[PDB]
C-alpha cells in the first residue's frame, strides 16, 4: 500500500559533519510527517507537530526540509542525546505502516 | 490532559487471550483521539486500532482482519485489549497513546507502555 | 478594472503599506505605458508566509488555494490588519482550504464543499475519519504572533489584449504659457509654435 524506505544503512558513521536522514517515499503525501526519538529503555516522543517545525519543549536543533516524496533534517549542534536513534513516520493513509530507523556506530 | 495512567502486562501462553487496559480519568474523550502502537524489538511499529472521539466508527489494520477484537465503548469511554489466538508475533510494546485533537495526524505524545512476552 | 484614472505614485509615498515589492516591472516606469485592463483579487492570510505568492514556488495556499501563472508582471500588496480583521472572541468566517485533487491551475476560484477522499472507501456524507472536510478556519486573538497575525494582500495583474487602451498614467500636465515659442504637446500632436 504505502512503502516507507529508511536509508541504505550506509550512514551510520562518525556524528561529524552533521550528518541527516534519508528517508524516502516516492509517493502521493500532503507534507504531513512527525518524526520520533528513542533511546533504549526510553519510550519514545515527538519531534515535529505538523511539518519541518519545532514543537514546544524542543529548541531549534532539529528542522526539517523536504516535501511531496522527500524529507530530511540538518542537525545544529553535537550533544550526548545524538547518539540515539531517530524514526520516522507519517500521517496519513490509515493502515499506518510506519518507518524502521537506523544504527549510528560511532568512529 | 499532560498524564496518562500507567498500563499492566501479562505472560499469557500461546493460544491464549490478552486483557489489559489503559484508561485516564477526567479527560474528554472527543479531542485526543487514541492510537494503538506495537513497540517491535526488530522490524519497528505498526498502528493497531483508533476508535472515534464520539463514539463511532473504528479502522482494523491490514494485518489484522478481526484477529485483534475491538469491542469498546463510549459511555465509560472504554480503553481496553483483548485478541485471540496467541502468536509468537506478540512479542513486543503495547502502547497506549493519541494525536492531537483533529481526526488527521497533528503530533502524538505516547506513554511509557509496557512490555508483553510470548514464551511456549 | 475599466476606463478608470488610476495613480499609482501614490501608494509608494503612502508610508503605510509594510511589502512595496513585487515582480514584471517597476510602478516608477509603469505610467508611461498604456493598459487596458487591470484585475484585481482581495485575500487574507496570515503573517510570515506572504512570501510563495509567487510563481514557481510551493506552500499550501500556492499550490491549493491561489496561484500565479509563470509569465505574471503584475504586483502584490500587503498590509496589516491589526485592527478591523482580528479581535476577541475568534472569527470563524476565515478559513483556508486543505485538500483538492492535483496541482492548482492558475486563475480559477473552487466553491468546492465536498469533503476529499483519501482512501478507496466512499465517503457519503458524514465524516467516515479519512474524508476530511478541507476548511480550516482561523484563531483570531490580540495577543498573537507575528506569524500568526492576519494580513489583508491584494494582489493585482496587467495585461494587453486587442482591446483599446484605458489607462496610460494619466500622466499629469504642466502650467499654461502663452506669447512664448514653445514645444506645444496635446492629445494627438506635437509640434512648436507660439500661443495666443
Amino acid at each position: 500500500e504505502i512503502v516507507l524506505t529508511q536509508s541504505p544503512a550506509t550512514l551510520s558513521l562518525s556524528p561529524g559533519e552533521r550528518a541527516t536522514l534519508s528517508c524516502r517515499a516516492s509517493q502521493s503525501f500532503h507534507n504531513y510527517l512527525a518524526w520520533y526519538q528513542q533511546k533504549p529503555g526510553r519510550a519514545p516522543r515527538l519531534l515535529i507537530f505538523d511539518a519541518s517545525n519545532r514543537a514546544t519543549g524542543i529548541p531549534a536543533r532539529f528542522s526539517g526540509s523536504g516535501s511531496g516524496t522527500d524529507f530530511t533534517l540538518t542537525i545544529s549542534s553535537l550533544e550526548p542525546e545524538d547518539f540515539a536513534v531517530y524514526y520516522c513516520q507519517q500521517r496519513f493513509n490509515w493502515p499506518l505502516t510506519f518507518g524502521g530507523g537506523t544504527k549510528v556506530e560511532i568512529k | 490532559e499532560v498524564q496518562l495512567l500507567e498500563s499492566g502486562g501479562g505472560l499469557v501462553q500461546p493460544g491464549g487471550s490478552l486483557r489489559l487496559s489503559c484508561v485516564a480519568s477526567g479527560f474528554t474523550f472527543s479531542s485526543y483521539v487514541m492510537s494503538w502502537v506495537r513497540q517491535a524489538p526488530g522490524k519497528g511499529l505498526e498502528w493497531v486500532a483508533a476508535i472515534s472521539g464520539s463514539g463511532g466508527n473504528t479502522y482494523y489494520a491490514d494485518s489484522v482482519k478481526g484477529r485483534f477484537t475491538i469491542s469498546r465503548d463510549n459511555s465509560k469511554n472504554t480503553l481496553y485489549l483483548q485478541m485471540n489466538s496467541l502468536r509468537a508475533e506478540d512479542t513486543a510494546v503495547y502502547y497506549c497513546a493519541k494525536e492531537g485533537t483533529y481526526y488527521y495526524g497533528s503530533g502524538s505524545f505516547w506513554g511509557q507502555g509496557t512490555l508483553v512476552t510470548v514464551s511456549s | 478594472i475599466s476606463n478608470c484614472v488610476a495613480d499609482y505614485s501614490v501608494l509608494y509615498n503612502s508610508a503605510s503599506f509594510s511589502t512595496f515589492k513585487c515582480y514584471g516591472v517597476s510602478p516608477t516606469k509603469l505610467n508611461d505605458l498604456c493598459f487596458t485592463n487591470v484585475y484585481a483579487d482581495s485575500f487574507v492570510i496570515r503573517g510570515d508566509e506572504v512570501r510563495q505568492i509567487a510563481p514557481g514556488q510551493t506552500g499550501k495556499i500556492a499550490d491549493y488555494n491561489y496561484k500565479l501563472p509563470d509569465d505574471f508582471t503584475g504586483c502584490v500588496i500587503a498590509w496589516n490588519s491589526n485592527n478591523l480583521d482580528s479581535k476577541v472572541g475568534g472569527n470563524y468566517n476565515y478559513l483556508y482550504r486543505l485538500f483538492r485533487k492535483s496541482n492548482l491551475k492558475p486563475f480559477e476560484r473552487d466553491i468546492s464543499t465536498e469533503i476529499y477522499q483519501a482512501g478507496s472507501t466512499p465517503c457519503n456524507g458524514v465524516e467516515g475519519f479519512n474524508c476530511y472536510f478541507p476548511l480550516q478556519s482561523y484563531g483570531f486573538q490580540p495577543t498573537n504572533g507575528v506569524g500568526y497575525q492576519p494580513y489583508r494582500v491584494v494582489v493585482l495583474s496587467f495585461e494587453l489584449l486587442h482591446a483599446p487602451a484605458t489607462v496610460c498614467g494619466p500622466k499629469k500636465s504642466t502650467n499654461l504659457v502663452k506669447n512664448k515659442c514653445v514645444n506645444f504637446n496635446f492629445n494627438g500632436l506635437t509640434g512648436t509654435g507660439v500661443l495666443t
